[PDB]
Formats: C-alpha cells, sequence, structure tokens
RNA sequence: GCUUGUGACGGCCCGUGAAAAUCCACAGGAAGGAAUAGUUUUCAUGCCAGGUCGUACUGAUAACCGCAGCAGGUCUCCAAG
RNA sequence: GAUGGGGAAGCUCCGUUUCAAAGGCCUGAUUUUAUGCAGGCCACCAUCGAAAGGGAAUCCGGUUAAGAUUCCGGAACCUGG
C-alpha cells in the first residue's frame, strides 16, 4: 500500500524488528522505447503497512538480495 | 422589438383573473424586482430578498424596508418628524 | 344538531399554530437595572424572515452586564435599522429610529412602535408591519401617558412602559392582491388551519343554525347578542349597526 | 448493459444512500456507496470560505494535524485575512480617538 | 463655489484620485489636500484623518457622496477621496 | 510631511505578526532590486511580556517579564504608522540588509534586540510599545 | 514598583462587567424560610 | 447522446424552504516547565481489545392482504441496439 | 410522558421547567485509609420518540446442495486504552 524509492531506507525496514516476511516479484515489461527487460519488487511486510522497493536495474537488483538479511524470511515468486 | 403593449411583466398571467386586478399587481412587481442605489457604498446594487428585506449585492448591508420598497412615504415622514423632534430636546 | 365549527377549534387539535420554522418570540430586553437608569448599546447583527408574519426581525445582540458573555435578543425591526447599527436602550438613550426608551422620556407626536402595556412585558403594542403607536400627551402627576393606538383607540399607559421609536418594517403588504387560491394557500400554511372556509348557508341544519331550507338563505336575523352561548354565536355578534 | 443493486438494505433514494458505477478487478460493474460531499469551514464575520482549511466531514477533523486546521496568523482558522486586518486598523483607531476624549 | 475652485485644478495642477494613491501620497508627504466623500466608510475616514495628522496635511469634507466628487472633478465614476498634489492657477490652498 | 522615519513606531497589518507592535529602523522608499517597493526593516516583539503584580515572587517576575523579538521586511502598506516613538541606536547597527539572507546572523541579531528591549522594559518607559493590543 | 501600574476600573453601566456584591437582601430562600419570616410580619 | 454526480450562475414567493447529539478552530493566559537536563502520544513506528440482537427465502397473475395457488390491492433502486 | 405541585368520592386528570432546599467532574488537601475534608467552575434541571432524517470506521478475489461487504486469502481503516 505503500512505495519506497530509497535504498537505504529500505534496509532499516528490513530490520525493524517487526517484519518477520518478505517477498520478491519478477515482472517482464518493456521499457520506454526498446526491448522488454527484467523489473523486480522487493516487498516488506510491516505491521500496518506493506512497502514495495521496485528496482528496473538487473545489476543492481542481484546485490540487493545478497545484502538481505539471513534472518528475515524471504519468498521467491 | 417591443413585445407587449401593456401588460408588461403580467404576461406570464395570461388572460385571467380580470384586467383591474392584474394592472395593481404591475405596479407592485416592478416596485419590488428594482434594483436601487445603496445609501452606504453609492452604488446601484440594492434588491430585496423577503418582504421588507433589502440586501446591497456590495458591501454586504442589509435594511428593513417597505414590503416592495426601499423605502415608504410614511416612514421618510416619520423620519422628518423625529429628526425635527429631536432637535427640540438637545437645543 | 353537531358540535359547529367555531366550536371545534377550543379544542386546539388540528388548529394550533405552525411554529416549526419559527424564528423565536419577538420580545425587548427584560427591564433591568441598566434600563430604568441609564442605557445600553446593542448592535444589530442580522435582518431575517420569519414564517408567519409579515415584518421582519432582527438580532440584536447586547453584553451581559454581570457576566462575561453575550446576550442575544429578537426584536420587530423598524424602517430604516440596518445591519452594523448601534442600538440604544435605556432612560437615558437619544430620540432616533430604533432606540428603546420609556414613553415619558419622549416629546408629544413622538412615532413609536412595540409598546408595552405595562412596565415589563417586553411589548404588546403596534407589532404587525407598518403600524404605529402615536403618543399625545403626558401626565405627570399619577405618572401615565396618553397614546393613540392603531385601531384609533385611545389608551392612558403608564410612562415607564417602553417603546422602540420608528415604525414596523414591511408597510404596504396588504395593498397586493393575492390573485389566486395558491397564494392564499401558501399564506396559511405557515400560520394555521383556518383556509379555506364554507359558507353556513351551504352546509345542512345539524352543521350550522345557517343550514337547511329549499334555497340558500339565513332565515332570522344574523345579528346575535352578546348574552348567547356556544353553538349559537354565528354571524354577526353584538352588532351596533350593519349596511354599508 | 450490466445492471447494479444496492449493497445495503435501504431500498430509497436518500442524501445517505448515494451510490457510484465502479469496475472492479473481475471485471463487472459494482455499485459503490460514497458519503456525502464536506462544506469548507467559512469565516466568522464574512461567512466566505477559509483559505488554507482543509474541507471534511466534521469528525473526520479529530483525525487529521493541526497544520491541516489554521493559519500561522491571529484568528488563524477562524476569521480571514481580511476581517482580521479590520478588527486590528479598527482596534487601534478607536482607541487613539478614546485618548482625545479623556483631554 | 468648491465646484468651480475643484474645477480648475484639474486644469492646470496635480491630483490623484482613490484610496490607495492617495495614502500612498500622504506616506510620501506630496499632499497638500485630501477632500473625503461624504458617505465614506467612518473606518476609513478615520484612518486618513490620522494619516494626515501625522503628516501635517489639511483636511476638506466634500458635502456629498462618491458619485457627487466624481462629477466634481469630471470623472464619469465614483471617487471616495481626492489627493491634491499642488495647485496650478486655483486658490483651493488659501481658502 | 515625511513621518516613516529611523525610530517610527507602527502596527503589522499582515504575515503571522498582526496586530503585534514593531519600530522602524531603516526605510527604503525606492525599493530595491529584491522587494521592488516601499519597505522598511523592522524589530519587533512576538510574545508581549506578562502583567507582574506585587503578588509574584522573585523567581515569577524575571519569567513573567520576557519577551521574545523578531526582525522583518515589510511593505508599507502592511503597516499602520502611529504617533510614538522609540529609540533604536543601540541596536540599528545590528540589524540591516546583510543580516538577513543569513540564518546565523538573524539569531545574532535578535538576541542583541532581546537584550535592549528587556532593559528598556525594566525601568518602565514606553510602556504603550509593550502593551499587547487587544482585537 | 516600576513594572506595576495602577489600572482602575470602571463600574458605571454600560462598562466592565459588575464584580461580585453581597446579594443576601436578593436571595430567593427556601419555602419554609420565607413563611416563617412572614408569619412575623 | 443516455443515466447520474457536481460547480459557477439565473428565475420565483404576503411560501425565503428542521432540530439535537457530536467534532474542530480561535480569543484568553491559570499552571507546568531546561544544562547534565525535560516536554510533546494533534510527527513517524511499534503493543492490546472491540460485547449484545437482526442476517435463510418470497417480495407477488402461487410465499403479503382480500374466506383461495382470487385478472383486485400494496412503497422504492439499477435500465442495451 | 414521570417527578415537584394543584384538581377529583374515585378509577385518575392537568402540566414538562412548571410558586421545589431538584445536581456532579477538574483537582487541592491526605502517604494512620480510603476518600473525609479546602476554593472555584458550571444550574443546562427525567425519560421515550426515525431499520427512508442526523451519524466514527472495508475493500477486491475465491469458496457452499443451501451462508457471506459476516466465512477463506490478501490488503486497509476507526474507536477506546
Ligand atoms: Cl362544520
Ligand atoms: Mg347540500
Ligand atoms: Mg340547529
Ligand atoms: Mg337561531
Ligand atoms: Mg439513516
Ligand atoms: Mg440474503
Ligand atoms: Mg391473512
Ligand atoms: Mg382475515
Ligand atoms: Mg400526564
Ligand atoms: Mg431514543
Ligand atoms: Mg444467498
Ligand atoms: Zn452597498
Ligand atoms: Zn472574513
Amino acid at each position: 500500500a505503500r512505495e519506497i524509492t530509497d535504498i537505504k531506507q529500505f534496509l532499516e525496514l528490513t530490520r525493524r524488528a517487526d517484519v518477520k516476511t518478505a517477498t520478491v516479484k519478477i515482472n517482464k515489461k518493456l521499457n520506454k522505447a526498446g526491448k522488454p527487460f527484467r523489473q523486480t519488487k522487493f516487498k516488506v511486510r510491516g505491521s500496518s503497512s506493506l512497502y514495495t522497493l521496485v528496482i528496473n536495474d538487473a545489476g543492481k537488483a542481484k546485490k540487493l538480495i545478497q545484502s538481505l538479511p539471513p534472518t528475515l524470511k524471504v519468498n521467491r515468486l | 422589438a417591443k413585445r407587449t403593449k401593456k401588460v408588461g411583466i403580467t404576461g406570464k398571467y395570461g388572460v385571467r383573473y380580470g384586467s383591474s386586478l392584474r394592472r395593481q399587481v404591475k405596479k407592485l412587481e416592478i416596485q419590488q424586482h428594482a434594483r436601487y442605489d445603496c445609501s452606504f457604498c453609492g452604488k446601484k446594487t440594492v434588491k430585496r430578498g423577503a418582504a421588507g428585506i433589502w440586501t446591497c449585492s456590495c458591501c454586504k448591508k442589509t435594511v428593513a424596508g417597505g414590503a416592495y420598497t426601499v423605502s415608504t412615504a410614511a416612514a421618510a415622514t416619520v423620519r422628518s418628524t423625529i429628526r425635527r423632534l429631536r432637535e427640540m430636546v438637545e437645543a | 344538531g353537531r358540535v359547529i365549527r367555531n366550536q371545534r377549534k377550543g379544542a386546539g387539535s388540528i388548529f394550533t399554530s405552525h411554529t416549526r420554522l419559527r424564528q423565536g418570540a419577538a420580545k425587548l430586553r427584560t427591564l433591568d437595572y441598566a434600563e430604568r437608569h441609564g442605557y445600553i448599546r446593542g448592535i444589530v447583527k442580522q435582518i431575517v424572515h420569519d414564517s408567519g408574519r409579515g415584518a421582519p426581525l432582527a438580532k440584536v445582540v447586547f453584553r451581559d452586564p454581570y457576566k462575561y458573555r453575550l446576550r442575544e435578543e429578537i426584536f420587530i425591526a423598524n424602517e430604516g435599522v440596518h445591519t452594523g447599527q448601534f442600538i440604544y436602550a435605556g432612560k437615558k438613550a437619544s430620540l432616533n429610529v430604533g432606540n428603546v426608551l420609556p414613553l415619558g422620556s419622549v416629546p408629544e407626536g413622538t412615532i413609536v412602535s412595540n409598546v408595552e402595556e405595562k412596565p415589563g412585558d417586553r411589548g404588546a403594542l403596534a407589532r404587525a408591519s407598518g403600524n404605529y403607536v402615536i403618543i399625545i400627551g403626558h401626565n405627570p402627576d399619577e405618572n401615565k401617558t396618553r397614546v393613540r393606538l392603531p385601531s384609533g383607540a385611545k389608551k392612558v399607559i403608564s410612562s415607564d412602559a417602553r417603546g422602540v421609536i420608528g415604525v414596523i418594517a414591511g408597510g404596504g403588504r396588504v395593498d397586493k392582491p393575492l390573485l389566486k387560491a395558491g397564494r392564499a394557500f401558501h399564506k396559511y400554511r405557515l400560520k394555521r388551519n383556518s383556509w379555506p372556509k364554507t359558507r353556513g348557508v351551504a352546509m345542512n341544519p345539524v352543521d350550522h343554525p345557517h343550514g337547511g331550507g329549499n334555497h340558500q338563505h339565513i332565515g332570522k336575523a344574523s345579528t346575535i347578542s352578546r348574552g348567547a352561548v356556544s353553538g349559537q354565536k354565528a354571524g354577526l355578534i353584538a352588532a351596533r349597526r350593519t349596511g354599508l | 448493459a450490466q445492471r447494479v443493486t444496492f449493497r445495503r438494505r435501504n431500498p430509497y433514494n436518500t442524501r445517505s444512500n448515494k451510490i457510484k458505477v465502479v469496475k472492479t478487478p473481475g471485471g463487472i460493474l459494482r455499485a459503490q456507496h460514497v458519503k456525502k460531499l464536506a462544506t469548507r469551514p467559512k469565516c466568522g464575520d464574512c461567512g466566505s470560505a477559509l483559505q488554507g482549511i482543509s474541507t471534511l466531514r466534521p469528525r473526520q477533523y479529530a483525525t487529521v494535524s493541526k497544520t491541516h486546521k489554521t493559519v500561522s496568523r491571529a484568528y488563524g482558522g477562524s476569521r480571514c485575512a481580511n476581517c482580521v486586518k479590520e478588527r486590528i486598523i479598527r482596534a487601534f483607531l478607536i482607541e487613539e480617538q478614546k485618548i482625545v476624549k479623556k483631554v | 463655489s468648491i465646484n468651480q475652485k475643484l474645477a480648475l485644478v484639474i486644469k492646470s495642477g496635480k491630483y490623484t484620485l482613490g484610496y490607495k494613491s492617495t495614502v500612498k501620497s500622504l506616506r510620501q508627504g506630496k499632499s497638500k489636500l485630501i477632500i473625503i466623500a461624504a458617505n465614506t466608510p467612518v473606518l476609513r475616514k478615520s484612518e486618513l484623518e490620522y494619516y494626515a495628522m501625522l503628516s501635517k496635511t489639511k483636511v476638506y469634507y466634500f458635502q456629498g457622496g462618491n458619485n457627487e466628487l466624481g462629477t466634481a472633478v469630471g470623472k464619469l465614476f465614483r471617487v471616495g477621496v481626492v489627493s491634491i498634489l499642488e495647485a496650478g492657477d486655483s486658490d483651493i490652498l488659501t481658502t | 510631511a515625511k513621518f516613516l522615519k529611523a525610530g517610527k513606531v507602527a502596527v503589522v497589518v499582515r504575515g503571522r505578526y498582526a496586530g503585534k507592535k514593531v519600530v522602524i529602523v531603516k526605510p527604503h522608499d525606492e525599493g530595491s532590486k529584491s522587494h521592488p517597493f516601499g519597505h522598511a526593516l523592522v524589530a519587533g516583539i512576538e510574545r508581549y511580556p506578562l502583567k507582574v503584580t506585587k503578588k509574584h515572587g522573585a523567581k515569577k517576575v524575571a519569567k513573567r517579564t520576557k519577551i521574545k523579538p523578531f526582525i522583518k521586511v515589510v511593505n508599507y502598506n502592511h503597516l499602520l504608522p502611529t504617533r510614538y516613538t522609540l529609540d533604536v541606536e543601540a541596536f540599528k547597527s545590528v540589524v540591516s540588509t546583510e543580516t538577513f539572507e543569513q540564518p546565523s546572523q538573524r539569531e545574532e541579531a535578535k538576541k542583541v534586540v532581546k537584550k535592549a528591549f528587556e532593559e528598556r522594559h525594566q525601568a518602565g518607559k514606553n510602556q504603550w510599545f509593550f502593551s499587547k493590543l487587544r482585537f | 514598583n516600576p513594572l506595576t501600574h495602577s489600572t482602575p476600573k470602571n463600574f458605571g453601566i454600560g462598562q466592565a462587567v459588575q464584580p461580585k456584591r453581597n446579594l443576601s437582601r436578593y436571595v430567593k430562600w427556601p419555602e419554609y424560610v420565607r413563611v416563617q419570616r412572614q408569619k412575623k410580619i
């Protein structure tokens, strides 16, 4: 229900002591004037709100996954 | 062009109610629907609300008046009488 | 016979006044220390229409002498009174339109309205639109004031009774023909259930003293004495004379 | 050509039974009950609407911050700027006039 | 006759019409006489008198409304207050 | 016939300080590159001191006599000139065009103005200036 | 002393709100109080 | 274009077209408050609870009333080419 | 439509803020115990009366032989603390 755009803020939410679950969604969509690319959405389940971070760079996306805390339960697709 | 010869605003009543009664309503309908000068702001923006209530579109001033005119003839005489009597009390 | 129409009105079932949209009772301020010794200043906040009343009403706000608050009064507006005007009420008030003064503090020939029959009853006389009271003389002995009433009668009133300088606004209302039954319907819709009226001669004898007969006619003199009882007083009651 | 129905048991077209037709993610037309529109707060003197004040139902004002319900000025959220300007000028001039009457 | 004196200053002298421009002239000290219509609101009239007191400016009260004052200055619109900057061949200041 | 001088007392009419008395420090009749209108640099009172009776103790008198000042550039049309005067030579040098457009210099000038107002209020003088307007 | 001021109040008609005065002469006493006083009179 | 919502206006009245619970703002300045420390739950996040009764179906040329599975009577919303 | 009061042999009638001593939440005072006791504030002075008037807050998808804006999944919001 809420979207965040700052990656530094995203990491703070993942260790907020009330977050237990998260999911990663992959979307195959097209860009403005080119061939389709890969879009990934990182969703953090808070107590009262769901936070969504969307990044359209696949190279920058893989680094975010490796940086997620291990204690967080992550759901794939 | 001129649309009616003599009925004027009372043409909405058609041929009903009699000519004399329609004539009397014509005189008072024109008075109550007219615009009057505001004695406070000097503009011609005073129109009737309810009977006896006259409000200026500008300057937001409401004045109590006659049923179909801002000032009746009797009210004008009362102002002169009070003014004449007031001048004989202080001096 | 049965109970006639004018007898049924006293029970007050369907003949009560329609008072949903009334702004409130129109009264002067309660006669207090400020009124009877000096004067107090009020301000006209708004002039509004009252359902069932031809004359408009004015809302005037005064400060409470003994408490920190504002007290609002409902006056019957006179000609010339406008929003934002200062109203002065008391024994030592000036002779201006809208001011409230005792009858003994104004000269002869002064035009007043909403006059008290007795000091403190907060206005009883000359309340309808376009009506006023003329002061014709003073009697400093016994503290009495002689006035002329709108009906033409002469009355002796106490000099401590209050009145509002001017004439009730909204005059000339009855000069306009109603011109249709619909306007009469809407007029009494805001007053009471008294319209339309069925003539007595159009009824049956059980319904009215004028009812019956192979022609529509009263059949006896319509001048009824003052001493008649309920059910008989229909027509011209205690008429001194008739005809044009 | 889909036709809708009320979602409450009130079957009459009253002020509290207003509906709007919307299309759901299921691809169908469904009635949506809407609340009565709010009215802007009015000035205490001239009666015109107040600038910079949120328009909400009376009970909803308790759920918003004070910023939405006032203006950073004397009488903010109660009287408009022009009416406040009139009060200040009138207060100053009258008080000055009272001094010259005293002497 | 104020009307004749006021008519002469229009053709030769410098004047200013309107409330906003009059206050500016008094604030700058360029004004020498202000003429106020009869039906001017008292609060505005009281403020103009206070400004003229601070700048030592003479005040004249026109015996007529804003409709009449506009005619006297030869204009087809209502004028609430007139500020006289400098007189020409007229002697309104010395009368 | 010019009264908007460097010591004149006026009343603010708009802008979060309406109804608060102020004293003109530096006037600018012929505008400037910024603020292209007749304007003055003024120092005023945002929080007036509270009334002090004889029953108040030593601690409470000091608390109730605190004054919170402000400095502002105001259009002439938004000021109402008075007939009162207040000398500004004690703080005229600290308030100018330079002290604005800089957050640090605004606070340094305000504390100097605060000290001048507090000393003026003590040994009571200019009583009208320090009295809150009622409206 | 330099901070205190003398501000007398005006208690005339139309002026400031009247202060608290002794209204014992005007007290609407209970019924039993009035009857025993009027019995004496 | 149809249905409906809404905005700024205009016409009409001797007709000018509810009340209360409830919520908010302002004026006011009683009190409480800092230096090795406090206040703000009208900013953000986090914790707990939310009782009782109604809820099926018909709503009419067969589920209502007229002795009935009676051509009568019975308030209202949605409305394609 | 109770009460206070006034009627009526009486069943009961009038009246709804009335010729009434008509009532309780902000605390301070107390660490013997729970609230006695100090100021002030406020006098409005039962209750009933709308499943179409006023009114704090929910949506989508799915699910049964028959239930759902009430169950399931997901996503929100209000009130009180
Ligand atoms: Cl009958
Ligand atoms: Mg017959
Ligand atoms: Mg008979
Ligand atoms: Mg007979
Ligand atoms: Mg409802
Ligand atoms: Mg069902
Ligand atoms: Mg049956
Ligand atoms: Mg039966
Ligand atoms: Mg009863
Ligand atoms: Mg109830
Ligand atoms: Mg079902
Ligand atoms: Zn006007
Ligand atoms: Zn306003």
